[PDB]
């Protein structure tokens, strides 16, 4: 039932401080729905976002998000917000039972990586002056390293196939989207060769002067 | 909890180091958009950093600030702030300067777990006239927690948090 | 001999009816923790046992149903059909047989606002068996009856905690199946028994504590317990005759004890888990039952 | 269905009997029409739905001829008009038969552009059928020989039934599906004038009909016509002008009285109304959404039927059922007839019964 | 409700038929209660645009829908709905004409274009012509040609001709392949399906392969391609298979601690998929006090990157059965094979190996074709007594041949998957013998719909020894089941074995006959209990099952007293309904089947709950 | 050995009247539009152009055919060379 908003937020932090994300969630979405321009109610969003990331309902969380930011274009607590959907997609990407089984989850489906990168990519552009950036900066460089990793693995497969082009495009998106990685050090052999095998060496030279100026 | 709910491998990730081109050869390579502008430290990286709602007050929190912005008897909040300081906090401001309003209040060990021992400090409060209602500064000052001494952007909110939310209880 | 192993035939149709006695969470699930009046569920068990004199037996039952209504103010009763098959197998001294049955029924259910809760069902059968004893001349033969099973249960649910709840409850139930009458003429000799309609009743009172832990962290619907069952009438009389003379045979009541159950620990929405206890019961009547533990994880 | 039908009051004052039945045979059934026969010379025409048609014999119910009209059925949809020593049907197949009454075998046979739901009417040597399209046409006795087609326009939601022209000074005028109640002069095809009475007075056109689809009746310059949305309408027929004007509207099917005018609402609501300010009289509410069908003058008295079969009476002074009759338990969609002091009822299987006082 | 429908105006066909091609009815019939009888105003549009296809489709192509009305009755309960229309009349085709800037291609669809004259106008031939050009010029790769027809009428001649305008366009070709949706299996094992080679020119038939590929991989539930052109060059473009990954693979576990079997412990894994690797990993064991099996296979189907297959697997069988003596007898049974294969085309693939087994067995009960069997070895112990020991070691050589062209990857519906594996001995094996089984379920829809389907399953087995020999009977065929003639028992049709007193004794169990042949007939239609999400979930079929197995090697002459056991005119015969079922814990299977004609031993079970492999 | 090797085809096709178009003294987009968009370019160095046709029926020699165009800096066709390839294997 409905009542002054003391006690109801209140039991609501006090939940939250417990961790019983069912509860919390259930109250504070009932308090939302009650209440739906409160005082503070951008509060109780902030903690719908919380709640919704810890109790693993990530799609709920994104599509809050997706409110929220629609909502409240412009506040002091914007990069909090963005922070929390890359993170929502980075937690959607990585766990499985190839967790446990430590499986290289590297040649899988890299389409949530591709989102979380932009969004974090979004808040380092956007408030270098925040707290979250370094945190942010790290996910950055393990995204693309990953990103990296499944074009090389495309590419490596593409070899062993035979079709000698696809390769060579793959790789070549490879080096111009990815220039400080260890996939396209890797890859620039499967350049060499593509190039040998087409009868055309004038490239693979270049490619051998390439690879032996950065091989060291 | 109270960290990222993912591992922290991320953190072990392989440096990231670029190319570089030889005599008489050109690099494409400047031509997306996957680029990392570079950035110093000071943050809290792995499980580190507290994921956690910045409470809002419930005005003006840009940093430590506390003022106090519709009242007429507005002066009646530091009787409050002395039934505050009563039983409902049993702890009297330091300088509890009533005649000047500048009732600085004193380090205190209050807790909310959150794997947290306590969090108390000594948000001090001054009563000038200004805006709409009669204004009152809550600017705490260092914050204990566990900590000998600390602060950060939402560290000092938590214990600004304990000052805005109670002086709201007022109205 | 030949009249005591019709005794255990009946004390297996009565295990038959023992074995028909379930629950009122398990036989037609809870009637809490489920949101919807429309709803399917079934009921799988293989039970088994044993007495003096070598009267063994294991019997397995399959029964499923659907029930359908919609909400009132104060109790959301429900109905629904449901059908069953049982299938049992049972060893004697010199008499060894297999039996089986088809039924169909409709069970109902409503629940207060208090948490008290009444339950009911009604099923027809058509039970056939067949078995073959050396003693009397009979030799191996199958008979069919019609059994019409009707039973009636309550429990009363105390909220003792959010995690625990110790529920009383206590049911009546009674049957109709028709006898059988065959002479051993085949034999030589007459040695005649008559059965005729048996209408036995038979109640029980059983104390519970069941706790239900959810949100997949512990997920653990145990339920522990026990219950005593006697039987209110017992109609198995059976007339026969013979060289020596003639004879009177009728049922007997029940004492019966049951013990607790399993923990059914269902975790996520992929995997499940479960098992089962059985009382041992070797000094009263070298009793017993089937118990089990399984689990099962799909990718 | 939750919609209210109330019972039927039980009042007596006199015991009418049946004349007789006639039983023509598969007739309205579950359909709508405007099947009611025609008297001439104490010769009832009565039309059945199958092709079938039989005229009969006044006060003794004698067969006379029948023949059928089958193709497959016909499905028969305008009234009964006789002229001349013939009579006029339509049908639903879109064709118009001329047939020559005694003999049975269609005299002409000829084609029309659509459903003839209009009940024929002859005029000035000339027959005119209203199509269920938004058309209009004059046909010659002799053969056919459609003299002209008049257009006209229509939403596609307008109820059936369509409205019967009636003709004065040589102009013949009728309502439109839309309240555009028009004027021709019938003999060129020429629209004169026209005029929507209907007020679309909703919300949304969806719900609302607002077409007139009666024919209207004219005394001396004064003429009506009723939509279903309401809008009772007096208007003159030198043009398009209205001498006043009511809310109520409504109706079907009505009559008047030389005086008063009879009509009846849609929630089965019947009032006498005057010739200047149109002020109801009485009001019946015995049977209500029960869709009575026209009352008719007899005696100074009115009848009524009802979609029970429980033919009512009314008083011409402040009503009263003065006796109830129950006749067929099915109920009754058609058209009252009378004529030579005596009334018809048509039914389904039973068809048309001819009634004694 | 809508209460009547004419179509007055028309003078060539009759009403009823018309009105028969509606979806939207007038009346219900008499004897049933399949359609309804509202009033829908989307669906009479549909049906209006399927009277202009019934009439144009015969030479009336001067026709056109001169108005529709839909009215009401004043009470608001009945509709009528009119049409009047303007059939026109018959009309011949003239002939056809082509032009364009069409490729070279002009000889194919010269050809296919191709209509055999005097015949009159029909618009679904027409509409096929453009929608097979268009398939044509794309399977060169032209994805995005336009065309255009125009029939020009001659009505003083009753004639119509089609001028028929193609406009090519420019090539196309494929930038990137992209996968979405595949959260756990690896690129590698979608990208090795595929037909439409990367940086290529594109076929449409290339990427219709490709999905057709993933389909009958069988672990994928549903599977789209879509194809669209970059916002860059004029001519490149992107194709997406959109795949939704589902469930497969199961791991259980149990144990059975009960008095009358002491301790009983099962457990094991089957995916067809490990872990998004590809590979095929099956392994299970139960240890009882009657009972010790175990087993454990492994296969790659792309042990190199060409179709080629590696596969092997490995058993230990001492169960030890002993107590009560009841028709069993000693038994240890280990061995293990590995097996290669690789495809001679698209839908063909051949498969052979190797393996070694090896059975010893031990206080066998006596029954006659067991004692011939083992004269046939060489060995005459007493007939009476059962205390002899038999310990044997094979090697084998097996091979097989699979045809598989199915519309989905399991239960689909149509195609035809037929599967035939032969079992040879080789020389220095204590047995010689061979046997070759052999399986075909062919699919073949009634409508475009794909939810009415005819099912024909076949079984076919056969074999013996040679040199004068005979194989063991431990490896003969069985039949009873499912997967098998259904509802009659788990293995309970075949020979029965012949007692020797301890005169003769009749068993009723079985021992496997040396050739055995079912057959099955299926109609699989939906469930009408089943919402639209799930529709595709669960299958209800209505099946037709005959079946016999007997035994080739049968002197009659020494016992014929009993019945004959070398006749196949034995038919059986049963039938029933079958639900299969795709649950969270795997594909469930549940048949309430009646047998027809039956045999004694039939042990009728009415109720089978087979789980797994269905 | 014999196994199904499917057929592959890995560049952007020409015929003999797609090559007669080309002359010397073009620019870059017309030619693009005369011969389709290519498809293995060189951003390394110059920024000259290949069109590669190759064909590989399975178990078959691989045929393969080359049509380098070399620009200047500009945006127009500095000269061509036209390989029939087929050497080596």
């Amino acid at each position: 039932p409905d009542n002054p908003p003391n006690e109801i937020y209140a039991t609501a932090q006090q939940k939250l401080q417990d961790g019983n994300w069912r509860q919390a969630i259930t109250q504070l979405e009932a308090l939302d729905n009650r209440y739906p321009f409160g005082p503070y109610s951008q509060q109780v969003q902030l903690d719908l976002i919380y709640a919704y990331y810890k109790n693993a309902d990530l799609p709920l969380a994104q599509a809050a998000i997706d409110r929220f930011i629609r909502l409240n274009p412009t506040h002091p607590n914007i990069d909090y917000v963005m922070y929390m959907r890359g993170l929502t997609n980075m937690a959607l990407d990585d766990s499985a039972l190839q967790g446990f089984f430590g499986v290289d989850r590297s040649d899988r489906d890299p389409q949530h990586a591709r989102a979380a990168f932009s969004d974090f990519s979004k808040l380092v552009r956007g408030y270098p002056n925040s707290q979250y950036t370094t945190d942010a900066t790290k996910r950055l460089v393990f995204l693309k390293d990953r990103l990296a990793k499944y074009e090389y693995s495309v590419a490596e497969y593409y070899t062993e196939r035979g079709a000698w082009v696809a390769v060579v495009n793959r790789v070549e998106g490879m080096l111009r989207d990815y220039p400080d990685t260890q996939a396209t050090r890797d890859a620039l052999p499967l350049m060499e060769n593509a190039y040998r095998q087409m009868q055309m060496n004038a490239q693979a030279e270049k490619v051998a002067k390439i690879i032996a100026a950065n091989s060291s | 909890k109270r960290q990222v709910s993912g591992d922290e491998a991320y953190l072990e990730a392989a440096p990231l180091a670029e190319l570089h081109a030889p005599a008489g050869m050109i690099l494409p390579v400047t031509s997306g958009d996957y680029a990392i502008p570079v950035t110093n430290g000071s943050g809290a990286v792995g499980k580190a950093l507290d994921i956690r709602p910045p409470a809002q007050p419930l005005t003006q929190f840009t940093g430590d600030t506390a003022s106090l912005l519709e009242n007429g008897r507005g002066n009646t909040l530091w009787p409050q702030v002395v039934s505050v300081l009563q039983a409902k906090n049993y702890t009297i401001t330091q300088r509890d300067d009533a005649g000047q309003t500048l009732t600085t209040d004193w380090v205190q060990w209050n807790r909310l777990d959150e794997d947290e021992q306590y969090r108390g400090r000594y948000q001090i409060s001054v009563k000038p006239q200004g805006y709409q209602q009669a204004v009152t500064v809550k600017l705490l000052n260092l914050e204990q927690a566990g900590k000998p001494v600390a602060d950060a952007a939402s560290m000092q909110r938590y214990s600004t948090e304990m000052m805005n939310v109670i002086s709201a209880g007022l109205d | 001999e030949a009249t005591r192993n019709a005794a255990a035939l009946f004390s297996v149709d009565y295990k038959a009816f023992l074995n028909e006695v379930n629950n009122l969470n398990k036989r037609m699930g809870d009637l809490r923790d489920i949101n919807g009046e429309a709803g399917a569920w079934a009921r799988i068990m293989s039970g088994t046992g044993s007495a003096s004199g070598g009267f063994s037996d294991n019997y397995t039952h399959v029964q499923v149903g659907v029930d359908k209504k919609h909400e009132l103010d104060g109790l959301d009763l429900f109905t629904g059909f449901t059908v069953t098959h049982t299938d049992s197998s049972a060893s004697a001294d010199v008499f060894s047989g297999k039996t089986k049955s088809v039924g169909a029924g409709l069970y109902a259910s409503a629940m207060f606002d208090s948490g008290a809760y009444i339950d009911l069902i009604g099923k027809y059968v058509h039970h056939d068996n067949e078995y073959t004893a050396t003693f009397a001349g009979l030799g191996t033969r199958d008979y069919s009856t019609h059994s019409w099973y009707a039973g009636a249960e309550a429990g009363y649910r105390y909220h003792v905690t959010e995690d625990a709840w110790i529920e009383p409850q206590a049911e009546l139930v009674y049957g109709s199946v028709s006898g059988k009458q065959f002479a051993w003429k085949d034999q030589g000799m007459h040695l005649s028994m008559k059965d005729k309609d048996y209408n036995p009743l038979i109640g029980r009172t059983g104390v519970d504590v069941g706790k239900s832990f959810s949100g997949k962290d512990w997920k653990v619907t145990a339920r522990a317990g026990l219950g005593y069952q006697f039987d209110l009438l017992a109609n198995g009389e059976t007339v026969l005759r013979d060289a020596s003379g003639e004879k009177r045979i009728k049922g007997e009541k029940d004492s019966r004890m049951l013990m607790s159950v399993g923990l059914n620990a269902e975790i996520r929405d992929n995997v499940r888990f479960g098992l089962e206890f059985e009382k041992s019961a070797f000094g009263k009547y070298n009793v017993d039952n089937a118990v089990n533990a399984n689990f099962r994880y799909c990718f | 269905v939750v919609k209210m039908s109330p019972l039927p009051t039980v009042e007596n004052q006199f015991t009418p009997t049946t004349a007789w039945s006639t039983s023509v045979g598969s007739g309205i059934g579950n359909f709508y029409s405007n099947l009611h026969p025609a008297l001439a010379d104490n010769v009832v025409y009565a039309a059945d739905r199958a092709g079938l048609v039989k005229a009969l014999n006044a006060d003794d119910g004698k067969e006379i001829w029948s023949v059928s009209l089958a193709e497959e059925p016909a499905l028969l949809s305008g009234g009964v008009t006789v002229s001349g020593g013939h009579v006029y049907i339509g049908s639903e197949k879109a064709q118009v038969y001329a047939l020559n009454t005694s003999d049975g075998t269609v005299a002409w046979q000829t084609k029309v552009a659509g459903e003839a739901l209009s009940r024929p009417v002859v005029s000035d040597g000339l027959v005119l059928i209203h199509t269920s399209n938004g058309q209009l046409q004059a046909l010659n006795e002799a053969d056919g020989a459609v003299k002209w087609t008049v257009n006209l326009d229509m939403p596609s939601l307008s109820l059936r039934g369509e409205s019967a022209p009636t003709t004065a000074f040589g102009a013949a005028v009728v309502g439109g599906d839309n309240g555009r109640v028009s004027a021709v002069l019938m003999e060129q095809g020429q629209m004169i004038w026209q005029q929507r009475i209907s007020q679309a007075t909703g919300s949304t056109e969806i719900d609302r009909l607002s077409d007139v689809d009666t024919t209207p009746v004219v005394v001396n310059g004064v003429v009506f016509a009723l939509a279903y949305n309401g809008n009772l309408t007096a208007l003159d027929l030198r043009s398009g002008q209205i001498m006043w004007k009511r809310e109520l509207g409504s109706v079907n099917d009505f009559i008047v009285d030389g005086n008063r005018i009879y009509l009846v609402d849609q929630n089965d609501r019947v009032m006498a109304l005057t010739i200047d300010g149109g002020v109801t009289l009485w009001t019946q509410s015995d049977l209500l959404h029960r869709l009575l069908t026209s009352p008719v003058l007899y005696n100074g008295n009115l009848v009524v039927g009802d979609s029970e079969g429980y033919l009512h009476w009314i008083n011409v002074e402040d009503g009263r059922f003065v006796a109830q009759q129950k006749v067929d338990s099915s109920g009754f969609q058609t058209e009252p007839v009378a004529a030579d002091g005596k009334l018809l009822i048509q039914a389904k299987d039973g068809t048309v019964y001819s009634i004694t006082r | 409700e809508i209460q009547q429908i004419n179509i007055v105006g028309n003078h060539a066909f009759t009403t009823d038929e018309l009105i028969s091609h509606f979806q939207l009815r007038d009346e219900v019939p008499w004897w049933n209660v399949v359609g309804d009888r509202k009033y829908q105003k989307q669906k009479l549009a549909g049906d209006l645009e399927t009277l202009r296809s019934y009439y144009l489709d015969r030479g009336y192509a001067r026709f056109n829908i001169d108005s529709t009305q839909v009215s009401l009755t004043p009470d608001k309960k009945g509709i009528y709905v009119t049409v009047n229309i303007t059939e026109g009349d018959q009309y011949k085709l003239s002939g056809v004409e082509v032009s364009g800037n069409l490729a070279g291609h002009s000889a194919e669809i010269e050809q296919l274009t191709k209509i055999e004259p005097g015949e009159l106008y029909n618009g679904t031939k027409v509409t096929k012509m453009e929608d097979d050009i268009k398939k044509l010029l794309g399977r060169y790769g032209y994805a995005y040609p336009r065309v255009q027809s125009m029939p020009e009428i001659n009505d003083a001649d009753k004639t119509v001709k089609l001028r028929v305008n193609v406009d090519a366009g420019n090539r196309f070709y494929v930038r990137k392949i992209r996968f979405e949706g595949n959260d756990t299996s690896k690129d590698a094992v979608l990208r090795r399906e595929m037909r439409q080679m990367e940086g290529a020119w594109l076929g449409s038939d290339l990427v219709d392969q490709g999905k057709e590929r993933l389909n009958r991989l069988g672990f994928f539930e549903t599977v789209d391609t879509d194809t669209q052109r970059v916002p860059g060059s004029p001519d490149q473009v992107d194709v997406v298979y959109k795949v939704k990954e589902r469930n497969t693979g199961c791991f259980n576990f149990g144990i059975g601690y009960g008095t009358e079997s002491g301790v009983s412990f099962q457990a094991g894994v089957q995916q067809d998929n490990w872990l998004g690797t590809g590979y095929a990993v099956g392994i299970n064991g139960t240890k009882n006090d009657y009972q010790t099996y175990a087993e454990l296979s492994v296969t790659n189907p792309y042990f190199t990157v060409d179709g080629v297959s590696l596969g092997g697997r490995l058993f230990y069988n001492d169960f030890q059965a002993d107590d009560a003596d009841l028709s069993d007898y000693t038994n240890k049974s280990y061995g293990t094979d590995v097996t290669l294969g690789f495809p001679i085309n698209e839908y063909n693939s051949l498969r052979a190996g190797l393996g070694y087994v090896h059975n010893s067995l031990s206080n066998m009960q006596p029954q006659v074709a067991m004692w011939r069997y083992l004269y046939s070895m060489g060995e005459h112990p007493s007939t009476s007594d059962q205390d002899n020991s038999f310990k044997t070691d094979d090697f084998t050589f097996n091979y097989g041949w699979t045809y598989n062209k199915l519309d989905r990857g399991y239960f689909p519906t149509d195609g035809s998957r037929v599967n035939l594996t032969g079992k040879v001995t080789i020389p220095g094996s204590d047995n010689e013998y061979y046997k070759v089984t052999l399986d075909t379920a062919t699919y073949v829809p009634i409508d475009d719909d794909h939810k009415w389907v005819v099912l024909g399953r076949t079984r076919w087995g056969y074999g013996d020894g040679l040199g004068g020999k005979e194989m063991p009977f431990y490896e003969n065929f069985y039949a009873g089941g499912s997967s098998t003639v259904r509802g009659f028992q788990s293995n309970t049709i075949g020979p029965k074995a012949v007692y020797f007193p301890h005169d003769l004794c009749k068993s009723d169990d079985a021992v496997g006959g040396n050739a055995m042949a079912v057959a099955s007939l299926e109609f699989i239609t939906p469930t009408p209990f089943i919402s639209d999400k799930y529709a595709n979930s669960v299958r209800t079929s209505f099946f037709w099952d005959m079946g016999t197995v007997w035994d080739t090697n049968w002197d009659s002459s020494q016992y014929s007293g009993y019945p004959d056991y070398s006749d196949p005119s034995n038919i059986r015969m049963s039938a029933g309904i079958a639900l299969q079922w795709m649950s969270p814990l795997g594909p469930l299977v549940f048949s309430y089947a009646q047998p027809f004609k039956k045999y004694d031993g039939d042990k009728a079970e009415q109720f089978q709950f087979n789980i797994g492999k269905t | 050995r014999v196994v199904y090797r499917p057929d592959i085809n890995q560049g952007n096709y020409l015929t003999a009247n797609d090559v007669s178009k080309i002359r010397v003294g073009m620019t870059q987009q017309q030619v693009a539009y005369a011969l389709g968009t290519p498809l293995m370019s060189d951003p390394f160095g110059t920024n000259t152009w290949f069109y590669v046709f190759r064909q590989q029926p399975g178990h078959e020699g691989v045929t393969q055919q080359t049509l380098t165009l070399t620009f200047n800096s500009s945006g127009v066709l500095t000269n061509i060379d036209n390989k029939p390839a087929l050497s080596g294997n």
